[PDB]
């Protein structure tokens, strides 16, 4: 519970396990895009929205 | 009004670029939806600075995130503020460069720099007067220091009067994590003095020292170093965006830091920090944030200023001041120690006042200062440099993409005539 | 190869602050400016030229084993603070008579202070 | 995006497939059916209209019985039955047999198999290719194959893991012959190579892991951890992500010097870690210990001149510049005089998983370093020793003759090989 | 204002200090936290001489903590009033000097040397107006008297004018606990002669000699011992923080003492010391302060005044008293004894009434009287020096340190000059 | 940051270890298996990655023995199974194997294992090493890592606690071989010694601790006690604490004379200590006393030249002084010229700790003490008596030879040795 400002910042990366990554954007039809808007983020956990 | 268009390329440009927008982010109160949230009026006063508006209520950075390999940007897409850019402004290629300089200037960059300045001529033309651009990569890479520095000659041409700064970050020389690090280095620099009208000089080693001994931090991962960055970015177009007594923007310290056309190089350092058991030990004035500013730990580039001159000097401050007080201490610390600041320039330093402080802090301020010291930055990269050059390695990677030997010799030789002019005004006479 | 100089950051990698309670390689300082450019100065695959001059030195490093090493060392620390006149030069004379122990890269730098 | 080939060469390489594809399905959660009971799998496996994946893999033997094994093993259904490519008779311990009469039937079936592996990637980033210097098939097919897939893809990276002849004991007579051979190929059609003897990894396996009594499975896991730590930056997010042509150009400092030394630590059991603190410190020290290199060879009596290192896991940027400024303060080691700056860092995040019936204990973090040296200079002279006293008097050479191949091939590959020595001599020498 | 930054260099340097910040926090009621809550305005009007402001109501002392071994300054954190120095004012080595005062002063003082001179400049600038410095330390030791000495030679060069006090430590005579105590009190005296404006010689056996006889303890600690020092060192400047009927200062006193540059050397003392048992038959007047203010036995230096001539003497009043009555007794003992006063100077005492007693007492009075009587001391260091030195007798500790041997001779000769100096103006005509 | 390394090097450094370490664990509080149920134990104990504290120590021996003993130990879960090192066969009683021919082999290996041991640690003060002279192990290999230790380390102290043989007990015949040849070349390689002979603690324990059939054990808690007391201000505070540094400087005046002899004291029974009150004046008396030396020379042969105190428990500093001031009023007490002040006192508070089934009583208060002095010259007399005799008929040399040294390092040795007792002539002869 602290304001945004350099040194006030902890990770929540401590013990969390499985850092995958997904492959959110790549080509498709020749065209660059992000292919799937329904991929999850790092972790395999769902994303905000 | 005064737009800002943010460019950024590579993984130091993205993961640096990343975590300013949300730290500009906080300060205009937008969450990650990108809605307005925020409560005071001047939260909203001078938003079109940084974003453009789009429907239903959103706010859209004026960013432009510029990478080869297309697997950073997800990394960029899967943080806190991921969706918040828009896909359009993404550009991405298929094979990257792999720290080499020639592949991401010549050969591979030809064929994607054609899209990203799509994206800025859309992006320029849409606001109505543009202050000028800026980006944030690395020297030691191949991307930001490669393709990075082909946009930024490309623009030059196409707008010559708007300003372009650039936040890059040089090598270290303890410790280097690229073995090719000097030939890129010495390659870009090139570029770097003769379209660019501001560089701010960071390096991670300088930034690790301050994040140990200055905040005392137990484990400070890229994140931190990233904050502190972003934390200078921030300071000094921020009477750009909040009224001030005394105002200023970035042209301001452009007529007003360079002296000569070619010397462009400068120091940052950030103020207010203070480690968390400090901050019971002290006391918030004006005199203390002087003395912190000043002090060579507090630098965050790898040169002692007291080995050399302080050419001009520039600290922005935020906070509600008295200026009576800001004002004693500047002559008070051209005074004290002369022999660090030339002569021929009395009066060498610069001051500027923003009412609004960064949020959740009472005081603060920013230090640019430019010195006769970076010279050591470019005298040990030049013979770190001609020690690889002389013995042709690592030429088969750079000569086997057509370049001839010729580019080299003029690469160092553009920045061997700096270190020899830095040196001259260093050694010169009031009289 | 060659370590540089942290300038004011020097006292964060210094030997023992490092923990490397041994001898160290050397600092430099203080480097001078090259003017113009410079010439080629290898072939292809790294070979130097006929008209370069090149050091004499071994091309695979100094490194001293057990068994290479001399059967007696003298010790790093020499003070000459109250030894005889001869006593004095045995010593002396002891420390340099194997030249490639000195030299080697895990050969002992020994200190000599005082005159007996 | 990012996608590679693994080309297993031999009952070397199919041996080593199952150990590392064994290794892909567990980091990745896939059974050996072939399904996840989330894209992060891209770069190896391939997805199918039926839910199933399929491994970008090619098993190439000459002869049926070690891919027979895994055509009924316990994935039989997990590998595509078209990829595990055999012949009815094999080299029997002959390049020529390998190179000029066996090959030629099965190199166009596999050169087609090939493209229909490559078009299924869009971005190809490089072809892993496992062989082994003393087998016929290692040896003649696999030098066939890097010849054919030069002119197919002239940029394509071309990563080459091999084994090495062991200094004292070795399975074959006519190995050295096998061995000078070859290394024609691996000269000026591969990138990079990895040669590692298994001598160095059984006093490795019985000095710290406690087996006594080891066997080629065992052997077989810590190449498939050496592999997996290679392309983890590939796979997952890290605060330095380093690709696989990034490390190209940062270990090769001239076309014929392209050989470096793998170096995987800790490397340690369960019992060992009970007692143990591991730190950054304790596993980089352990990179430059001479008893840990997987070759035999000592880099104390020669120097560096190029070192990529590869973090893995709970690892901060605070301890891997204090561990690698306190490596370079040390009189020990030696650096080349024309490399001031060798070091490439690469830092990942996601920790090496544990295979179930292994023989490491799970660790928070870990290390691979791949150091190009001089010191390996050593072994070519042993090497073109014993080549020497056999082809002296014409031992053994009935046997390549026969197959078709012309005596002049033997006295040139010696030459190539003469030549080489002098190269990594003139290295050494400063001027 | 009118400020003093405490030095602190060694183990008696920080113990002897720990008391001393304790000492005057209860006269400006601080807590161990660090706040104020005292009850009299008088309490909190010039606490700016010795401790610095910051938020909250929160007061920390100018003080400057130095040894090179980190376990003195651990013991001084855990106690009671441990928390109170603010950490970034900690400096410290990683080894000892092991009672050298070679190794002290030239090979590891010398790397401490500059981080000290930064938070002395630090804290020196903040105050407006420094009146000057102070130290604490021993001379037997190898960092008080060591770096301690190195310290006091740098900061006369930066600022000259300032008072620079020292209340060393001068070893005795009758049990000495160093081995090599001679060497390093005759060379560390000759940086003081010249380098120094007031010192005062403290001796821990005539502490001993006042604990057990004077007040009678059964068990003195050295924490009475520090009580003693203490009470001396509010006293010098108690004038400089209360009102009173007639002010003094430090510079008052260094004015008044000292009649030539090279004779600043005096013996403390504190009046008011009763045991338990005589407190019952007691009263407090003036002349029972001056009876046993001049008692030999009072004196906590080694030297009896009675064998020498007193050439000027001081005596700070604390308390509210008459002007006649102090006047008049000042007077009569310049009468009765009448040949241990110098006979060129007339009226040899300086007197100094300040009205606030100290805490729960209600008179005081400090002693300071310089005397030829101190030559005893020297003339009894130069026999342990000469007898040490005529064998060149733990001598290859300091040369092997890299000093020569002249260094030896020309402080004994200064040292024995000075006695010569000082022996004449004890055997001195008025007429 | 205070930390010691120890080598226990033979069956008495592997025997001593046992009990010194014993003793250690209960100091502190770490159950056998390593468990904690105060960073202080910082000095001899490591934390680990399961929250286990593992000595600082390496346990050497050539035979496996005396060292499995110890891994099915009630500690064997204490010691990292790495810090003890073995080997199959054993000097067996010989200088020259132990030296150059099977010293060597093992030579590498614990070299290793000491760099990692001293990368660890923060601050090391220095290496504590026991041995014996008279083992083959004990002085071939310890004089062989003694003297390739010093050109690793070369400032760091190398103290050197060692068995000195008996003048009439004995368990070996060829011990003045070896006892001779390992003083020469460990005379210029050490900087302090604190022989210690085994008859001398016999008779103590049987006249003071009422044991009239002790055991090795019994002389091996005894010789801990010594080991404690030097490290006891490292690890808890005192008055007056004392490092390794400290006391190497006040012991040594020539650098040919480090040959200091140990004493402690109280050493009384439970049943004894009833009856007599134990003060500081009593236990002082007891370290003086001829028939409570741990060497079997009486001091009233020679002069003390220096005396290093080493107090413990609940003791006074008026006391400690009191106790001195009557040790030097006594000429059967005689000292040299040269130092008059010759002692070097040190104060700390926890009293030692009893391991329970030991022998002393546990007791408030306790002295160590370490007295430098020309009383050794004779038992060096007695060594060259016993070296001649069997010398003049090159009895036993054939051995020596057979191994690898030459005849003529017999003679050269005992030269030195000729010279050393005259050394101890000249300082013990008054000018
Ligand atoms: N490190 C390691 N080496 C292996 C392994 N399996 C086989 N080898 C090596 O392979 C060599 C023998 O050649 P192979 O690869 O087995 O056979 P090949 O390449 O098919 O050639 P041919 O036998 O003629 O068919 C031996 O020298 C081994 O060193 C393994 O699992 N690990
Ligand atoms: N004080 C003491 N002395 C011991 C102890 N153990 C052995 N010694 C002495 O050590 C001498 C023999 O050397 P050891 O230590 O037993 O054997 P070593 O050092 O391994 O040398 P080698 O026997 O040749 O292998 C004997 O004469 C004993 O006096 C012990 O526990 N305490
Ligand atoms: N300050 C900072 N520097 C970074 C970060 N990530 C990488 N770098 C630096 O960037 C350099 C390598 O960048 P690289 O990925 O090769 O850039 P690219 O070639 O343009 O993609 C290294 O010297 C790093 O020190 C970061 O998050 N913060
Ligand atoms: N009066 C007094 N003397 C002390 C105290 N602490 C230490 N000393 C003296 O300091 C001397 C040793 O100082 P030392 O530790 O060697 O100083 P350093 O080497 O600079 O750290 C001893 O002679 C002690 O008598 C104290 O609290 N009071
Ligand atoms: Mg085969
Ligand atoms: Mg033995």
């Amino acid at each position: 519970a602290l304001p945004f400002l350099p040194g006030n910042s902890f990770n929540r990366n401590i013990g969390k396990e499985r850092f995958h990554k997904s492959q959110h954007w790549g080509f498709c039809n020749n065209v660059r895009m992000l292919v799937s808007e329904n991929k999850p983020g790092v972790g395999g956990d769902l994303l905000y929205g | 009004m005064r737009e800002i268009v943010h460019l950024q390329a590579g993984q130091c440009g993205n993961q640096i670029g990343a975590k300013f927008w949300e730290v500009i982010s906080d300060e205009h109160g937008i969450d990650p939806t990108g809605t307005y949230h925020g409560d005071s009026d001047l939260q909203l006063e001078r938003i079109n600075v940084y974003y453009n508006e789009a429907t239903g209520g959103k706010y859209v950075p004026r960013a432009v995130l510029v990478d080869l390999e297309p697997g950073t940007m997800d990394s960029v897409r899967s943080g806190p503020f991921g969706q918040i850019f828009r896909p359009d402004n993404f550009v991405f290629g298929q094979s990257g460069a792999g720290n080499n300089w020639a592949k991401g200037h010549y050969t591979e960059g030809a064929e994607l720099v054609d899209s990203v300045l799509d994206v800025v001529r859309k992006e320029a033309e849409s606001c109505d007067c543009l202050q000028g651009f800026q980006l944030t990569h690395s020297l030691g890479g191949g991307t930001g220091s490669g393709m990075g520095t082909l946009l930024i000659s490309k623009i030059r041409e196409e707008y010559p009067d708007r300003i372009m700064n650039t936040f890059s970050v040089v090598p270290s020389p303890k410790v280097s994590d690229t073995v090719v690090e000097p030939y890129n280095a010495t390659l870009s620099v090139h570029q770097l003095v003769e379209n660019t009208d501001e560089t701010y000089c960071i390096d991670n080693e300088a930034l690790y020292d301050i994040c140990f001994r200055t905040l005392k931090l137990t484990t400070p991962t890229y994140g931190d170093l990233n904050h502190l960055v972003s934390a200078t970015m921030s300071g000094v177009t921020t009477c750009l965006r909040f009224p001030g007594q005394l105002n200023a923007d970035l042209r301001k310290l452009a007529v007003n830091m360079v002296p000569f056309p070619r010397l462009h190089f400068f120091m940052p350092g950030f103020a207010p920090l203070t480690s968390r058991g400090s901050q019971q030990y002290r006391a918030l004035t004006v005199p203390e944030l002087t003395q912190q500013m000043f002090d060579a730990k507090n630098m965050m580039a790898a040169c002692d200023p007291r080995h050399g001159r302080y050419l001009t000097v520039a600290a922005v401050f935020r906070g509600r001041m008295s200026m009576k007080e800001v004002d004693e201490q500047m002559l008070n610390v051209q005074n004290k120690n002369s022999s660090y600041f030339v002569e021929w320039i009395p009066n060498n330093v610069k001051t500027a006042v923003c009412d609004i402080p960064p949020r959740g802090l009472k005081m603060s301020a920013t230090f640019i200062g430019n010195s006769t010291a970076i010279q050591e930055l470019f005298k040990r990269i030049s013979e770190q440099f001609t020690a690889m050059f002389r013995r042709k390695a690592f030429l088969h990677w750079y000569t086997g993409e057509g370049m001839d030997e010729m580019e080299f010799t003029e690469a160092e030789s553009n920045m061997n005539d700096l270190v020899s002019e830095y040196q001259q005004y260093q050694d010169a006479t009031a009289e | 190869a060659t370590n540089y100089s942290a300038n004011q950051y020097e006292k964060a990698y210094l030997p023992t602050y490092l923990q490397n309670w041994s001898p160290a390689r050397p600092t430099k300082e203080k480097i001078a400016a090259h003017e113009g450019y410079t010439q080629i100065i290898a072939n292809d695959r790294g070979h130097l030229l006929p008209s370069v001059p090149r050091s004499k030195a071994s091309p695979w490093g100094s490194f001293m084993g057990t068994w290479q090493m001399p059967l007696k060392i003298p010790p790093a620390k020499v003070t000459l603070t109250a030894r005889t006149t001869t006593a004095a030069d045995n010593l002396t004379k002891w420390i340099h008579k194997n030249p490639d122990l000195l030299n080697a890269c895990n050969g002992l730098r020994p200190e000599i202070s005082g005159k007996p | 995006m990012r996608e590679c080939i693994s080309i297993h060469v031999g009952q070397a390489g199919v041996q080593i497939g199952n150990a590392c594809w064994e290794l892909y399905c567990l980091e990745h959660g896939i059974q050996p059916d072939g399904q996840m009971p989330d894209d992060s799998f891209n770069t190896f496996f391939s997805e199918t209209g039926a839910g199933k994946h399929v491994p970008r893999a090619v098993f190439v033997d000459l002869e049926p019985t070690v891919v027979d094994e895994v055509r009924t093993g316990t994935y039989r259904q997990l590998f595509h039955p078209e990829q595990l490519i055999t012949g009815k008779e094999d080299a029997a311990n002959n390049y020529a047999r390998g190179h000029y009469t066996i090959g030629k039937e099965i190199v166009d079936l596999v050169l087609d198999r090939i493209r229909k592996l490559a078009d299924l990637c869009t971005g190809l980033q490089g072809f892993l290719i496992f062989h082994s210097f003393g087998g016929g098939t290692g040896s003649g097919f696999a030098s066939l194959l890097m010849e054919r897939l030069s002119v197919d893809y002239g940029k394509k990276s071309k990563l080459e893991f091999a084994i090495y002849p062991a200094p004292q004991v070795s399975t074959a007579v006519v190995e050295p012959y096998n061995s000078i051979l070859t290394t024609h190929t691996t000269l000026e059609h591969s990138d990079c190579a990895f040669m590692v003897d298994n001598e160095a990894i059984y006093d490795i396996c019985r000095r710290n892991l406690d087996i006594e009594r080891p066997t080629y499975t065992n052997l077989n896991r810590l190449i498939g951890q050496i592999v997996s730590s290679i392309t983890a930056s590939l796979r997952f997010d890290g605060a330095l992500n380093v690709d696989l042509t990034e490390f190209q150009t940062n270990l090769v400092p001239y076309p014929r010097i392209h050989f470096p030394l793998a170096t995987y630590a800790p490397v340690i059991s369960a019992e060992k870690a009970y007692h143990e603190q591991l730190s950054v410190a304790e596993i980089t020290n352990a990179c430059f210990e001479p008893a840990n290199q997987m070759v035999k060879c000592d880099p104390r009596h020669g120097k560096y001149m190029a070192c990529c290192m590869l973090y893995r896991g709970d690892v901060v940027p605070k301890d891997v510049n204090a561990a690698i400024a306190t490596i370079k303060t040390k009189r020990t080691i030696q650096f080349v005089d024309w490399c001031p700056t060798g070091f490439k860092v690469g830092i990942n995040y996601q920790p090496p998983t544990v295979v179930p019936g292994g023989d490491l204990a799970k660790v928070q973090r870990a290390v691979c370093m791949l150091s190009n040296t001089t010191a390996i200079a050593e072994a070519w002279a042993r090497l073109d020793h014993k080549f020497d006293l056999m082809y002296a008097k014409r031992a053994f050479v009935h046997w390549y003759v026969g197959e078709g191949m012309e005596e002049g091939e033997f006295s040139e590959a010696r030459e190539d090989l003469a030549a080489l020595e002098k190269d990594y001599e003139e290295v050494g020498v400063d001027s």
